[PDB]
């Protein structure tokens, strides 16, 4: 297959937030658009993403094809983007992936294939009674702050339609209030909830912060947080992390 | 159990900072009519009182008298995490000690910690019962100036006052030190129902009046060879209270 | 005697000043002004400085009056002064020296006398080659510079009416240029010279900066060095440094 | 005696850091044509040479050639002095070895030191003598980025060129790299007498690559399994000059 990516530094951020979760991924890139899914060693994050056609500038895929490739090689090449540099996706028929950055000059970098897992969906069916929406930006910098604050997991706590963030520490936490009032949330759905969930999980999400424009979080007792990062062209990053994680 | 709440962390904090020679232990005393905290130092010369009234303690529910020996070191710990100069903090009775939460409607954030702390009965506080002759009130910066003063020259401040001046003495080594308060300068209050006299330790009153600085109203109290007072009031009702014995 | 300084935030700086050459020092009342002078240890600086009667705005001295005093006590007390504080010099007959501030409140310190050396003026008669004026600020903030380039001497070299100040360190120097040009200086006068003083002896002189409006600054070969630190009312504190103080 | 001045302080600094694998020692040659500087790393695959021909040098004054060794470390703080990017240099020969002074007119400042320095004979510059069968001019920003490239896959770059385009190639442990470089792209100047091919150490092409930088023309000229010339010139005439030996 061979895809164009125009935007190709936000989108490199997708993959600089995956290595936090994982070591290799599988590029599957299918006639709807480039789905990629994995898995943590912990298992306690679940990631689902789907990047449609209509995301890049050029979608070439005829039949679906699955390359799997070792990311943090790939991210060393993804790192090396400009602001003005256009990429390109592409099979050499000996299945190895192409990475092909174009502008100020063009270079091509290739990656061997390797054995690439099938992930199994952990969730058959999940009702999530808390739903809020907010600009990534906001929440990123408040993960991010949550991060600098420190600690072994983080309340989410939803209460008359707001959302409390609460870095645990030990002994002691810091609440951060989102809502529609302080302009942390942009609207809220559903009733109360609180469950609490690994801090270093939702905060290595933050790299999301370029490529996604708003981010809706779900959660609920004894249930999964649902992080979906929204893309461009209705695509999604979904972040599956599992509850009690102390 | 009992909870209390108060209206300033940032006031709260600086009364536990202005704690003398203060162990990493101290005990809450949690009343009727005030929460409380009160350690005589080891000379037995200055005695630190913290306190609290009801009066300035909101939502306080408590159903009998009770002591909390928590670590007060932790206890600053969180209230320097006062995001904002209007945060306020609740005190909560826990079975394995208490639980201090900093509340900042501001910028709607807030923190919590819970301190292991045994649980005593409270330790009466027993104020010197005497008659202070003289009293003023000034803001505690002249308070620390005079302490920056002391901290030259003697090694005993003899303090005395007729009925329209204070004054203090010192002398060390040929050098020689003497303020003097009227009312106006800097005395924004001077009562003086008979010319008094005292001495005290420079050491002491140096350390104490330089704490005096977090407030803009210090009243300090004394009479003829008696224990002099000094009242550390802010502007959200904790106070601090200090006790100086005299040298005979 | 009983004197009354207005400004006596400034007025401390003079005696700050020579905490860095002398320990104790002389004040001599005559019915001129309040004469400072004294030399520091290595013979290498001479001071002699003159607060005329009008710099004070009370002064009543009957008859000349020395008192000696320890300086690092009377500059203890001095340096407790504030914008807004009135300083008062007095006698309490025991030739004891009364120090009054009076701002917020009213306070005295006393100090005992002590037995004061006679300083004999060391150059009978100096003719300067070379005689520049500048801003006291301005040649102060250059000095402080000088002294964090470091150094063991610093050159002082007049050439066509330009003052340059060379920092010299071991096997090197920063040079600064002084002129009328970059307003370094205000004026000049003589013709060209050059010689080499202690970098200590001169920077220790940049607390002069708030008491002294301008400076004269005046040297040549193998002779000293003497910046006059201009004070209101025709006063002055004049340092003598002497040269090659490699 | 020797005396010359170099009209950018900074320009000479930024040579003079771009000396690869250079000792704490390196000899400076003053002739009639230029002032130079060369060394042989002990691989002996690359040369790097410094040079500042005698036209960007002022007030130049010689009476015989000469060389003097110095410790570059001392001449590079002595730049690093330089108060502006206006400030200018003067070589003086000395007994005892070299006066270098650097002066700023913009901010009335100055700077010297005196370095000991042992006095020789002129290295001789003895540049490869070969035909340049292709040279291309580009910014030194790109072949920086080359040089980041670099770092990841390959362990030997394959540079060639046709009459159009400029290629360079890498591959490791199943990975690979190649870039294509062409007029406007970002070339400024392309000559191709000849389609030619050589191969090089990515170790010696990176580090050289990631210090012409500092230029926004560099040069670079090879052929046919023949040594690869970068030339660094600076916008003051200082001029850095590199030779890597190919892998036959």
């Amino acid at each position: 297959m061979r895809v164009k990516v125009i935007d190709a530094d936000a989108f490199s951020y997708i993959f600089r937030t995956l290595e936090e979760f994982i070591d290799e991924i599988t590029l599957d890139f299918t006639s709807d658009g480039l789905k990629i899914r994995g898995i943590d060693p912990s298992r306690v994050t679940f990631i689902d993403i789907l990047i449609p056609a209509g995301y890049f500038e050029e979608y070439n895929v005829e039949k679906e094809e699955k390359v799997g490739v070792k990311l943090e090689d790939f991210t060393d090449v993804l790192k090396t983007v400009t602001k003005n540099d256009s990429l390109y996706l592409e099979t050499d028929e000996n299945q190895n992936i192409k990475v092909t950055l174009d502008g100020v000059y063009e270079r091509t970098f290739t990656f061997p294939s390797i054995v690439a897992s099938e992930i199994e969906t952990p969730n058959l069916n999940l009702e999530f009674p808390f739903k809020a929406k907010a600009l990534t930006v906001t929440f990123t910098d408040i993960i991010d702050e949550i991060e600098d604050i420190g600690g072994d997991s983080i309340t989410f706590k939803a209460e008359g339609g707001k959302l409390y963030l609460s870095a645990n520490s030990d002994m002691g936490s810091s609440t951060i209030e989102l809502s529609t009032e302080n302009g942390g949330l942009l609207e809220s759905e559903g009733g109360d909830a609180e469950s609490v969930y690994g801090l270093e999980y939702v905060v290595n999400t933050s790299k999301m912060r370029k490529p996604s424009d708003t981010v809706e979080i779900a959660f609920g007792s004894q249930i999964p947080l649902k992080l979906r990062y929204n893309l461009p062209q209705g695509g999604y990053a979904d972040f599956y992390i599992a509850p009690r994680a102390e | 159990m009992i909870k209390a709440t108060y209206s300033s962390a940032k006031d709260f904090y600086s009364l536990l900072s202005g704690l003398l020679k203060v162990t990493d232990e101290i005990i809450l005393n949690f009343t009727e009519d005030s929460i409380f905290s009160r350690y005589l130092t080891d000379d037995k010369v200055l005695m630190v009182i913290f306190k609290i009234p009801k009066e300035y303690l909101e939502d306080y529910t408590i159903d009998k008298p009770l002591g909390i020996k928590i670590n007060i070191n932790d206890l600053k710990k969180i209230l320097g995490k006062a995001k904002s100069k209007s945060a306020t903090v609740t005190l909560e009775e826990t079975e394995a000690g208490l639980k201090v939460t900093v509340r900042d409607e501001k910028t709607g954030t807030r923190s919590n910690i819970y301190i292991k702390g045994e649980k005593t009965s409270i330790d009466q506080l027993t104020e010197p019962k005497v008659n202070l002759s003289v009293t003023f009130t000034t803001d505690g910066d002249v308070l620390k100036d005079i302490a920056r003063d002391l901290s030259l020259v003697g090694e005993e401040v003899e303090i005395s006052a007729d009925e329209n001046t204070v004054t203090l003495s010192t002398e060390e080594a040929g050098r020689t030190y003497k303020s003097l308060l009227k009312q106006d300068k800097p005395l924004k209050s001077l009562n003086v129902e008979s010319p008094s006299k005292a001495v005290y330790s420079i050491e002491v009153l140096k350390d104490v009046f330089k704490v005096t600085s977090i407030s803009q109203n210090v009243t300090v109290g004394f009479g003829n060879n008696i224990p002099m007072k000094i009242e550390v009031p802010t502007d959200s009702g904790g106070q601090l209270i200090f006790w100086i014995a005299p040298r005979l």
